[PDB]
C-alpha cells in the first residue's frame, strides 16, 4: 500500500498571512505515460464532511477560490494557503489515487491565531427538575475566549473540588476564531444539600486577575415568582 | 448529485453493521464509482470500496473477507455491510461518488460497536439570571444528561435561533453514558418577552423531546 505522510500536525496562522502545507507518499504518485499525479486535497470544517478542493495535485475544484494552490510531483506534494480567512479552519486531507486501496494522509489541522479575548462566564445552579432525580448538575460556562488554554476551579464552602467534574470546548469559531467551554461539576443530591457556597473560579491570559462566579444554594427562585418579593 | 445515508448507529461485537446510501440526481448505472469511506476517532480516514457503475466491486484488503458492498438499481441505492464487528470499527462512515478522487459526499454516520444499551436523554433547563447575565447579554441553555449512543442533536425555537448557539461535544461520564450542554447567548431585555426552547434529538432511542427554558431570579 502507498502510505502517505503530511508532515505538520498542525499549524496556526494568522489571518491575512500564508502557509503551506506537504503530504509525502511512499512511492511515486506520477505516471509516465501521463506525467500528471494522481494525488488530491479535500478540506474538513468542523462538524462537515471532506470537501474536494485540488485533483491532479494542481487543478482547482469549480468553486474553490485561487488562494487554495496545490503543487509537487512525484513523491513531493504541497498545499498552499494565502491571504487566510477565519473560514479556512478545517482539517487538510491529501488522498492518492495511483494505486489500490485508495489511501489517505493524516490531515494537517489548521488553526487561526487571533488576538486575545477574554472569556464571558456564566454559572447555572441545578434544576428542582434535576435535583428530584438524585442528582446535582451545577454548569460553568466561559464564552467566546481566545487562546483555547483555560483553567477552571470548582470550590464548594471554600473546598476545592477534584475528580467530579468534566470539561468540553467547542471547535474554534468559523467566523470569529474563539472558543468556548463548559465545565459541568456533579454531585449527589444528598451531597448538593450539604453545602452553601457553589463558586466557579477562571483564570485566562486575557484575564489580568481570576474571575470568580458563585451562588449559594436555594438563592435562586422560579421566574414569575418575583412578583411577590418586588 | 445527493447522496443521503440511512442504517442503525448502534452494533453490537460480533453483530454486522448494514448502511444504505440513496442517490438522487445521477443514476448509479451511468458511470462512477460508489464507495464507502470510514473516519476513526483520532482522524484517520479509510477507503472501505466500492460498487461501480456495472456492478463490481473492488474492497480494501485489510477488510478481507468481512465487507459487501451491493446495490439496488430500481432505488437508486448501494448498500454497506460489514461483518464481525469489534470496537475497531467505531467510525463515522460516508458514501460517496468517486472517479478516482471523490467529488460527493454523504452526510456521514456515526457507527458505534458497543454492547451497552441505547438509552435516550434527560433535558434539563441551565436558566438564565443575574448569575448568567454579563451587560445586556443573558446566557440560557440545555444540559443533555445520559445517553447512548452518540448522536443527539439540539436546535433552538425548531432553527428559528441559530446566532450565538454553542453545542458542546459530548462528553462520556464514568457512567459510560453521553451528556452535553447546549447553550446560547441573547439580548438580557428579551428574557421577559421571548420564548426559549431546546429541540432535541436522540434517534438511536427515538427519543425527541422539548424543554422550554424561563428565567429564575438569583439574589
Amino acid at each position: 500500500d502507498i502510505k502517505m505522510t503530511q508532515s505538520p500536525s498542525s499549524l496556526a496562522v494568522s489571518v491575512g498571512e500564508k502557509v503551506s502545507m506537504s503530504c509525502k507518499s511512499s512511492q511515486s504518485l506520477l505516471y509516465s505515460y501521463n506525467q500528471k499525479n494522481y494525488l488530491a486535497w479535500y478540506q474538513q470544517a468542523p462538524g462537515q464532511s471532506p470537501k474536494l478542493l485540488i485533483y491532479w495535485a494542481s487543478t482547482r475544484e469549480s468553486g474553490v477560490p485561487d488562494r487554495f494552490t496545490g503543487s509537487g510531483s512525484g513523491t513531493d506534494f504541497t498545499l498552499t494557503i494565502s491571504n487566510v480567512k477565519t473560514e479556512d479552519l478545517a482539517v487538510y486531507y491529501c488522498q492518492q489515487y495511483h494505486s489500490h486501496p485508495l489511501t489517505f494522509g493524516q490531515g494537517t489541522k489548521v488553526e487561526i491565531k487571533r488576538t486575545v479575548a477574554a472569556p464571558s462566564v456564566f454559572i447555572f445552579p441545578p434544576s428542582d427538575s434535576q435535583l428530584k432525580s438524585g442528582t446535582a448538575s451545577v454548569v460553568c460556562l466561559l464564552n467566546n475566549f481566545y487562546p483555547r488554554e483555560a483553567k477552571v476551579q470548582w470550590k464548594v464552602d471554600n473546598a476545592l473540588q477534584s475528580g467530579n467534574s468534566q470539561e468540553s470546548v467547542t471547535e474554534q469559531d468559523s467566523k470569529d476564531s474563539t472558543y468556548s467551554l463548559s465545565s459541568t461539576l456533579t454531585l449527589s443530591k444528598a451531597d448538593y444539600e450539604k453545602h452553601k457556597v457553589y463558586a466557579c473560579e477562571v483564570t485566562h491570559q486575557g484575564l489580568s486577575s481570576p474571575v470568580t462566579k458563585s451562588f449559594n444554594r436555594g438563592e435562586c427562585s422560579r421566574g414569575g415568582l418575583e412578583v411577590l418579593a418586588q | 448529485v445527493q447522496l443521503k445515508q440511512s442504517g442503525p448507529g448502534l452494533v453490537k461485537p460480533s453483530q454486522s453493521l448494514s448502511l444504505t446510501c440513496s442517490v438522487t440526481g445521477y443514476s448509479i448505472t451511468s458511470g462512477f464509482y460508489w464507495t464507502w469511506i470510514r473516519q476513526f476517532p483520532g482522524n484517520k480516514v479509510e477507503w472501505m470500496g466500492y460498487i461501480n457503475y456495472a456492478g463490481n466491486n473492488d474492497y480494501n484488503p485489510s477488510l478481507k473477507d468481512r465487507i459487501s458492498i451491493t446495490r439496488d438499481t430500481s432505488k437508486n441505492q448501494f448498500f454497506l455491510k460489514l461483518n464481525s464487528v469489534t470496537s475497531e470499527d467505531t467510525a463515522t462512515y460516508y458514501c460517496t461518488r468517486g472517479t478516482g478522487r471523490i467529488e460527493y459526499w454523504g452526510q456521514g454516520t456515526s457507527v458505534t460497536v458497543s454492547s451497552a444499551s441505547t438509552k435516550g436523554p434527560s433535558v434539563f433547563p441551565l436558566a438564565p439570571s443575574s448569575k448568567s447575565t454579563s451587560g445586556g447579554t443573558a446566557a440560557l441553555g440545555c444540559l443533555v444528561k445520559d445517553y447512548f449512543p452518540e448522536p443527539v442533536t439540539v436546535s433552538w425555537n425548531s432553527g428559528a435561533l441559530t446566532s450565538g448557539v454553542h453545542t458542546f461535544p459530548a462528553v462520556l461520564q464514568s457512567s459510560g453514558l453521553y451528556s452535553l450542554s447546549s447553550v446560547v447567548t441573547v439580548p438580557s431585555s428579551s428574557l421577559g418577552t421571548q420564548t426559549y426552547i431546546c429541540n432535541v434529538n436522540h434517534k438511536p432511542s427515538n427519543t425527541k423531546v422539548d424543554k422550554k427554558v424561563e428565567p429564575k431570579s438569583c439574589d
